[PDB]
């Protein structure tokens, strides 16, 4: 079983695979002694990876709350 | 580059944007990523239009204009026969 | 996800000169409630703190940092 | 030449503060590695003192370097290169050389030529930068620093 923390994991390892290949990019296209952590890495794949898992996925589910043992099952 | 990025500008997307309007908003867009990396969250439209010198208004304009049609054949879920396009009148 | 940041090796260029990693990852307290993120359409998430260090070895330079990586659910 | 306690201005980053000296070694070969921190973007940077000439580090310059960058501040029959990509293409490299003068007519040429025409505003924001680090320098180097820093630019500057 894949749980909820293998699934974000993986999730989130795309994402940073993303922003990997961007940065890759960025580096051969960049001058060294000009290059600060905050600048040549983009933390936009992974936020888009974590919204897209946790909206319109067929694992992140609508909470069915009819009653406590809907929401238990 | 000033080709390539003429062509995006006047062929990816299916309403036509000028060249003009497309470097204005994608420079918005950078510009807004910037910000985002830069504070750490998302900057209230104000901001961004006083420290890019254009009015509140035309920065909501524009990001309008700067959006993606979805397509009408999207499904919906596990049923296969409804679709998106039936659901509009 | 100390994990999913060690197993992110430090990556080189084709020169294999300059590299970055990610080292240790904290977290931070949420800026919204519960209730309040579920009662204004919000995201229940709080912001992820990494330390990345840039470690170039023509130049021996370390520009370790801290960096937002994103709002994490 | 380099000791503790004092103040050495780094490229790309402005003036920075030196904390201590650690013994880490790269490579597995020991080095008199020197760590010093800036407040803006909250980084530490570790360089050794071996290739510290070579990676660019320079310290503060003292009287001298006032007169020398507000003589030049003031330096008329400046010219530049019609087309705009030429000047482009070289403000950032001067920018990028690092010398304090370099940047100082770097700065004065893009101040006016933003007064006179308002050229654009994806530009203010390497203009604000070379500002801030420019200010940051002069912070020690000038001996006023903060505000005062700033203010002594706005009656100097035209």
């Amino acid at each position: 079983i894949r749980n909820v923390g293998e699934l974000i994991q993986n999730q989130v390892r795309t994402g940073l695979a993303r922003m990997e290949r961007v940065v890759r990019e960025r580096m051969t296209t960049q001058d060294v002694e000009a290059i600060t952590p905050q600048t040549l890495i983009n933390i936009r794949p992974v936020v888009a990876s974590i919204k897209e898992f946790f909206g319109t996925s067929q694992l992140s589910q609508f909470m069915d709350q009819n009653n406590p043992l809907s929401g238990l099952t | 580059r000033q080709a390539i990025t003429r062509a995006m500008a006047d062929q990816a997307r299916t309403i036509r944007i000028p060249v003009h309007m497309v470097e204005v908003i994608n420079k918005l867009a950078r510009v807004q990523r910037q910000m985002l990396q830069d504070l750490g969250r998302e900057p209230t439209p104000e901001e961004l239009a006083k420290e890019l010198d254009m009015t509140p208004e035309k920065v909501i304009e524009v990001q309008k204009y700067g959006r993606e049609p979805i397509s009408l054949h999207t499904p919906l879920g596990e049923d296969g026969d409804s679709e998106f396009g039936d659901l509009i009148e | 996800l100390e994990e999913i940041f060690e197993e992110i090796s430090p990556i080189e260029d084709f020169s294999g000169s300059m590299s970055l990693t990610f080292r240790d990852h904290r977290f931070e307290p949420p800026k919204n409630s519960i209730d309040e993120c579920k009662d204004r359409d919000f995201t229940y998430a709080a912001p992820l703190f990494v330390t990345a260090e840039f470690t170039n070895n023509e130049t021996g330079e370390i520009k370790s940092q801290t960096v937002f990586m994103g709002d994490f659910p | 030449t380099f000791k503790v306690g004092d103040t050495v201005v780094y490229p790309h980053h402005g003036a920075a503060l030196i904390e201590a000296i650690e013994t880490r070694q790269i490579k597995g070969v020991d080095k008199t590695y020197l760590v010093l921190k800036v407040a803006q973007g909250d980084l530490t940077v570790r360089v050794p003192a071996d290739n510290a000439e070579f990676v660019g580090v320079r310290d503060v310059v003292g009287q001298d370097g006032l007169d020398r960058v507000f003589e030049v501040l003031r330096a008329p029959y400046a010219e530049e290169p019609t087309n705009w990509s030429r000047r482009y293409k070289a403000n950032l490299e001067k920018l990028a050389s690092g010398d304090v003068i370099k940047v100082a007519e770097v700065v004065r040429d893009l101040w006016r030529r933003e007064r006179e025409r308002g050229l654009s505003a994806g530009e203010k924001r390497m203009l604000a930068k070379a500002r801030q680090i420019l200010v940051s320098e002069l912070a020690l180097a000038e001996n006023t620093n903060e505000d005062k820093a700033e203010a002594l630019l706005d009656e100097v500057l035209a």
